[PDB]
């Protein structure tokens, strides 16, 4: 926790991520560009043996991420892995897309998509320091508009706040997502529908996914971290949903 | 036939001679294949030659008793089976009297 | 006619690619995601 | 379109004033002869040929030649394929 | 003496590269391929049992269907996915069969739509862009024909 | 004797024929330059291309290889299978290969000789069919990676049992082990036969002659 | 009737020719989606007929920005004018397949005998092309698509965000 | 399967060949052995252009031996049979399959073109054009093949309109290549001199041109400047230095145009477009040497 | 006419041949309007020839 | 008429004839070096 404590890193169930055991346990991803924390979080450092080097790990804050909240609540399957291609819709900045890039590692790639231009500038600077990311500063409801930059991505993550979430996911996933490909949605009930209740919103959006040919595998609510939020993991089928 | 299909009133092909569209009194428009064993896949030349071989060979040996039995088999509904039995009895009698 | 002969011509390497062969010689003869075992 | 192998590929078996039946039977006969001639001509592609043993004289007889002389005159491959195992107990 | 035996080159029958496939020599000889009619009878019998085992004719339905019972159906004679079905409710529907969903449902008449048709109208005034629209014709029991 | 023993002799008789694709992959996978994967990939036209080039270089350096350019390095020699010819033609082919090994014994610090003998190894199977002259000709180079490759390829004869210990290891065979190998007696009969043939063909050289007189002095000691 | 299709890549444009029109009513079936996935069937569905790469990174940027806007750039005009047969403009127009409904009308206003289809069947063909990627080009296209993606993406995003030097 | 079919298609001319008194059945069987080997080396996988080329070379030598054998043994150069166009169409078919399978190998493409041009007495002009359209659609950015098709068209058949359209299309695809611009100017100059000499011999029996070559030069300089800028599009000093480098490159190319070179009028209008330090000295030196010329 | 199909051996069913119009290539001008100003100017001075 | 040398060589190459190499090997004398 503090500035000098010593912890034991350990592989989690999902590959790519790690647990730092101590008097309190910390979710951790291996830092790609070592020596600079992106959003000011503390970070662990080990030394490994030619002369040895200093490898660095980075803490994952779930009161800021909405994917480490899913990891900590416990998702059985997350389709992000140490070698894949991830399309990140709604990538505000490094505060989650950098952790996803450290998870997919130097082999895989991550295409971050944002609309507004001040988070665009943040994304451009962080992506300059980190080579797995390619940034797009364009509206995410127009895969035809950015079709020359993406080829056959392997999973999609969605942190979109707009109330057309299921249609924009369906467009991008028909265009680019591979068959039998992981879809991960973070639903915010208050953004999607404010009058009716959160459970009604959740059933409604899982219905929209099943209509747009994504078979939902599981659904977590991530309660001690955020309120009225949900994570839906599904698999893009395209052939025999039954 | 299917249990949910009452009283077929209108039927058409498809314009590529492959599927059949049937509208029935039930309120449903259904669509069937024209040859059931086919699939709408596209096929390598090896599989296409194998399937055309099976068609030609089947049609050559169409007349043998066991081949004809298994090819002629279908499961029809029970009202169609009872009505067909009565039609056979009745026509056999009428031809005996003729 | 010798003027027509001494007129200059175009140039291309395509037919040379056709009838041209080589001449060279012949030459003879732990992941990012795995922790160290202590 | 006749050759010297139709006597191998020929299959033995046992007029109508009907136009369909005449045309069908003529097509069946002509496609039969096309198949037979095509198999006969396909016999060009045989990779090999058999063996022989020809005495070359009148005083030389083929029942007098022996396996030692054959193993001398014939290739190393088949000379090695000519087995000889001696299991005397059983 | 001219001794000559059968000598085979393994270079000819087992290829040198691992990636290249092997020569499959063929020798048509009826003595060498014995059971013509029996072998073909068993292939024909396996083919009939396979078409029994593979026969699955139903493919789907269009949408949720109508609400009273489909009595008229007309297929677009030009295009491939398009058909128009009219019920006894009175509602007529123009249907896409690629996605198996509606384009448009109209409430056409009071009584039964007793006939449908699909058409390319040639008005003398203009020419309708058939590549933009397709035209339907509903002929019914309440003494009307609507285009 | 026993059935496994008689079958062992049958296998060593048919040791070189590729009766199946797996034996073909193994036999064509043993090579002097290329490793297993690429040696199992490539083909006789590739190997013969490199062979003709390297033999042009070798004939330019020393002019006696023109006869092998006439016989052992021709397209009919691409085509002919050693395991099918009769014993007389086998004997003449063995005389040709032995004469070549006596000539190109003195040039083994050279990629041209390595490539030419690569073609001989992977077409005429010298490395299992006649390894005696191969080892005797390249015996003086005994620290060198060429001898390491030759050892890792060859199935060793009866007389080279010390090298049967040293086959496919990391260190070179040592001088004391060469002293063992010469200290046998039937080996000395064989080697003096080899040197008599070598003198009668008039191609000796200072390195090999140094090596053989040193081994003889150590045998007497 | 989807005779030609046009695919745009960070290293230039490509025009494929359809050999067989896949059938149109059974398009939601498991067999036809798996024939999109298998490379043993997409070879029967699509053959490449032309490919013209971009000239430099700046022209790749300008042409990608122009595809994003949906207008017809000069290189696109050149490739289409080379490949498409001039049939009649009233009876039997040729049929191009396009990923963008918005790109369609500019193609028509340029060449008046081309009809641009973007239906689900054209999306199916283009998805198969994008999936099988580098294997379809038979060996032509040099340059690696991944490096081209990263460079073009950074350059296009920087241009759209209007980055600075100060 | 496929190899089987191809040998079946090979058989009938083999039977006609042994039917006429020239080839024996054993030699036919040896030929069929080598054909089985080659067809299997093409219809397996891993195959390549070198195996294609070995097949084509063997086939051409079979045809040549058949020619010598027929002339020797029955003294007829042209027998009315199937065999002649059989072997010719088999070589053409191997070339077709090779350029269908491997569209990357320009050496095989050029061997195809050499063969189809060399049998020019029998060759379909339309077939030459089909192969050229195929090759140009596959490689637009090869100024060598653009030049070569234009050169064949203007040198053998001499259709200057066709050569013009070819050059305009090639420059529409590659407006970056000074070599292709150079060749267009050279072709236009040669066409003009041929027209002038034809006028001379016509009038012997019984500046528009420099202007079109020079407008081609003007648009050459415009697009080459644009393209050398856009290739590596910054600040004041950087942009100014890049401008000097571009102008240096363009005017070195114009000096090459001078070396290619009404010669006085041509150099005059070139230097006129030029003016409209050291390069200025070289230019006035060109002026003095022009007055010497 | 129709007694031909009933006796024929095989039938590949898009039978009515489509309206076959012109191909395109690189050698001829496609639509014979100059789409590039170079073709335009060369045509102007060709009329001026 | 007998076959001349050039089409004799063509027959050797086309038919893949090994008797020239076999004669050369059986004639390989190591008397010269």
């Amino acid at each position: 926790a503090r500035g000098g404590a010593k912890v034991v890193i350990e592989p989690h169930r999902h590959a790519g991520v790690y647990i730092a055991r101590g008097k309190e346990d910390l979710l951790v991803t291996k830092n790609m560009a070592p020596g600079e924390s992106v959003y000011g979080e503390k970070r662990i450092s080990v030394e490994e043996p030619v002369p040895p080097t200093k490898v660095e790990y980075r803490v994952w804050n779930p009161f800021r991420s909405k994917l480490a909240a899913g990891i900590m609540g416990g998702l059985d399957e997350l389709f992000i892995a140490p070698g894949k291609k991830v399309l990140y819709l709604g990538a505000a900045s490094g505060t989650s897309v950098s952790h996803v890039s450290d998870v997919v590692g130097p082999e895989g790639v991550v295409y971050a998509v944002e609309f507004s231009h001040r988070p665009g500038r943040e994304l451009i600077s962080m992506a300059k320091k980190r080579p797995n990311i390619i940034p797009i500063i364009e509206d995410a409801r127009h895969p035809q508009k950015y079709r020359m930059l993406i080829g056959m991505v392997d999973c999609v993550f969605a942190d979109v706040a707009q109330p057309d979430q299921a249609r924009i996911i369906a467009l991008n996933s028909h265009m680019f997502l591979k068959d039998q490909g992981g879809v991960v949605i973070s639903i915010k009930a208050n953004c999607i529908d404010s009058t009716v209740d959160a459970e009604t919103v959740f059933a409604r959006e899982v219905q929209k996914l099943r209509e747009e040919r994504i078979k939902p595998l599981e659904q977590l609510t991530l309660e001690p971290y955020e309120r009225d939020h949900c994570i839906v993991v599904g698999r893009y089928m395209r052939s025999g949903l039954k | 036939h299917t249990k949910r299909m009452q009283h077929v009133f209108q039927v058409k092909y498809s314009m590529d001679s492959k599927y059949i569209i049937s509208g029935s009194d039930d309120g449903n428009v259904r669509l069937w294949r024209s040859k059931a064993w086919e699939r709408s896949n596209v096929k390598t030349t090896r599989e296409k030659n194998k399937l055309e071989y099976d068609e030609k060979l089947k049609e050559r040996f169409r007349h043998m008793p066991e081949i004809k039995r298994i090819s002629r088999h279908r499961h029809v509904p029970q009202v169609i089976k009872k009505a067909q039995e009565i039609k056979n009895i009745e026509l056999s009698s009428i031809k005996r009297r003729e | 006619e010798t003027n027509l002969k001494k007129l200059p011509k175009l140039e291309t390497g395509f037919d040379a690619l056709a009838n041209k062969k080589k001449k060279k010689n012949v030459l003879p003869s732990n992941d990012w995601f795995t922790l160290p075992k202590p | 379109k006749e050759r010297e192998n139709q006597n191998k590929f020929e299959r033995s078996t046992y007029q109508t004033k009907d136009k369909k039946l005449r045309a069908g039977l003529k097509k069946i006969d002509e496609q039969y002869k096309k198949a037979v001639s095509s198999a006969a001509a396909t016999d060009y592609l045989l990779p090999e040929s058999n063996g022989y043993l020809e005495p070359e004289n009148e005083l030389e007889k083929t029942f007098k030649v022996q396996q030692s002389e054959i193993k001398s005159s014939v290739d190393v491959s088949t000379a090695n394929k000519a087995l000889d195992l001696s299991l005397k107990e059983f | 003496m001219k001794i000559k035996t059968i000598k085979r080159s393994a270079d000819d029958y087992v290829p040198v590269k691992s990636t290249q496939e092997s020569q499959m020599p063929r020798n048509l000889n009826p003595e060498l391929h014995p059971f013509e009619r029996a072998r073909e009878y068993t292939k024909a019998l396996n083919a009939t049992k396979l078409e029994r085992m593979f026969a699955k004719p139903f493919v789907g339905q269009l949408g949720y269907g109508h609400r009273d019972g489909v009595y008229a159906i007309a297929k677009n004679y030009g295009s491939l996915n398009k058909l128009a079905t009219g019920s006894a409710d009175g509602v007529i529907k123009y249907w896409n069969m690629s996605t198996r969903e509606e384009f448009v449902s109209f409430k056409a008449h009071y009584g039964l739509v007793t006939g449908l048709c699909v058409t390319q109208p040639r008005f003398h005034d203009k020419k309708p862009d058939l590549k933009s629209q397709n035209f339907m014709l509903s002929c019914s029991d309440d003494k009307t024909v609507k285009l | 004797s026993s059935l496994s023993d008689q079958l062992a002799q049958v296998a060593s008789n048919n040791a070189t024929v590729a009766l199946d694709r797996k034996r073909r992959q193994k036999l064509h996978s043993a090579s002097l330059i290329y490793n297993s994967k690429t040696a199992a990939t490539q083909d006789y036209d590739f190997i013969f291309e490199n062979a003709s080039k390297a033999l042009e270089e070798l004939s330019q350096i020393e002019p006696k290889f023109a006869i092998f350019s006439r016989t052992l390095f021709s397209e009919s020699s691409i085509s002919l299978d050693r395991n099918v010819q009769t014993k007389e033609e086998i004997k003449d082919l063995d005389n040709a290969i032995n004469a070549y090994l006596l000539l190109a014994s003195s040039k083994w610090y050279l990629a041209p000789t390595l490539h030419a003998t690569e073609w001989l190894v992977r077409r005429f199977q010298i490395h299992v069919k006649n390894t005696e002259m191969l080892l005797l000709s390249t015996l003086n180079y005994y620290q060198t990676p060429v001898f390491k490759r030759i050892l890792s390829i060859i199935k060793l004869p009866p007389l080279f049992n010390c090298l049967s210990n040293f086959v496919r290891s990391e260190k070179p065979p040592t001088a004391l082990t060469m002293i063992k190998l010469f200290n046998d007696m039937d080996f000395l009969k064989l080697y003096t036969s080899y040197l008599d043939q070598c003198i009668k063909h008039n191609a000796t050289y200072t390195n090999q002659l140094l090596f053989t007189t040193c081994c003889f002095i150590n045998v007497v000691a | 009737p989807i005779e030609y299709l046009l695919f745009e890549e960070p290293t230039g444009y490509a025009v494929f020719k359809v050999k067989l029109q896949q059938d149109d009513i059974g398009s939601r079936l498991k067999e036809v989606q798996e024939q999109i996935n298998d490379f043993g069937a997409f070879t029967k569905l699509i053959e490449l007929v032309s490919f013209a790469p971009f000239k430099g990174a700046a022209e790749a940027l300008e042409n990608a920005n122009d595809i994003s806007e949906g207008l017809v750039s000069e290189s696109l005009k050149a490739i289409l004018d080379l490949n498409l047969p001039k049939a009649s403009s009233k009876k039997k127009n040729i049929t191009l397949a396009i990923s963008d409904k918005n790109l369609g009308p500019s193609i028509k206003e340029e060449f008046p005998y081309v009809d641009c289809i973007s239906n689900e069947l054209a999306q199916d063909l283009i998805r198969g092309v994008r999936l099988h990627g580098e294997k379809l080009f038979k060996g032509l296209q040099s340059g690696d698509l991944e490096r081209a993606q990263l460079g073009l993406g950074h350059a296009y995003s920087r241009a759209k965000v209007k980055f600075s030097v100060q | 399967s496929k190899t089987r079919y191809y040998l079946e298609q090979c058989i009938p001319e083999m039977d006609d060949l042994v039917e006429k008194g020239l080839f024996t059945k054993n030699e036919v069987s040896l030929i069929m052995k080598k054909r089985t080997d080659f067809e299997h080396r093409l219809n397996s996988r891993g195959s390549s252009i070198n195996d294609y080329i070995k097949y084509i070379n063997y086939e051409s030598n079979v045809n040549k031996l058949r020619a010598k054998r027929c002339k020797r043994i029955l003294q007829v150069k042209k027998t009315n049979s199937l065999s002649d166009w059989s072997i010719q169409q088999r070589i053409g078919f191997i070339y077709q399959r090779g350029t269908n399978k491997f569209p990357q190998d320009l050496k095989f493409w050029a061997m195809y073109l050499n063969y189809m041009k060399a049998r020019g007495n029998q060759t379909s002009y339309k077939k030459i054009h089909n192969i050229y359209n195929q090759l140009l659609k596959l490689h637009p950015t090869n100024v060598d093949i653009w030049i070569s098709c234009a050169k064949y068209e203007y040198e053998v058949h001499a259709n200057f309109k066709s050569c013009r359209n070819i050059f305009q299309n090639g420059l529409r695809f590659n407006p970056d290549v000074p070599k292709l611009w150079y060749e267009y100017v050279k072709f236009e100059l040669n066409f003009i001199t041929k027209l002038i000499n034809r006028r001379k011999v016509m009038g012997l029996i019984n500046a528009l041109r420099g202007d079109i070559a020079l407008t081609i030069f003007d648009v050459c300089m415009k697009t080459l400047g644009k393209h050398y800028i856009n290739k590596h599009k910054s600040d004041s000093k950087m942009n100014i230095e890049l401008n000097k480098e571009t102008l240096n490159y363009l005017f070195s190319e114009s000096l090459r145009y001078i070396k290619l070179f009404e010669r006085d009028y041509l150099i005059n209008h070139v230097l006129q477009f030029w003016k409209n330090p050291e390069l200025y000295l070289k230019t006035v030196m060109i002026d003095i040497t022009l007055n010497i010329r | 006419i129709v007694q031909q199909n009933r006796r024929a051996d095989h039938l590949i069913f898009p039978l009515n041949k489509p309206t076959e119009h012109n191909h395109a290539s690189a050698f001829t001008r496609t639509q014979d309007v100059p789409q590039t100003e170079l073709q335009e100017k060369v045509d102007q001075v060709l009329q001026e020839s | 008429p007998p076959p001349d040398e050039e089409e004799q060589l063509l027959a050797k190459f086309v038919f893949g004839d090994t008797t020239d190499l076999q004669e050369n090997l059986a004639k390989f004398n190591a008397d010269f070096i």
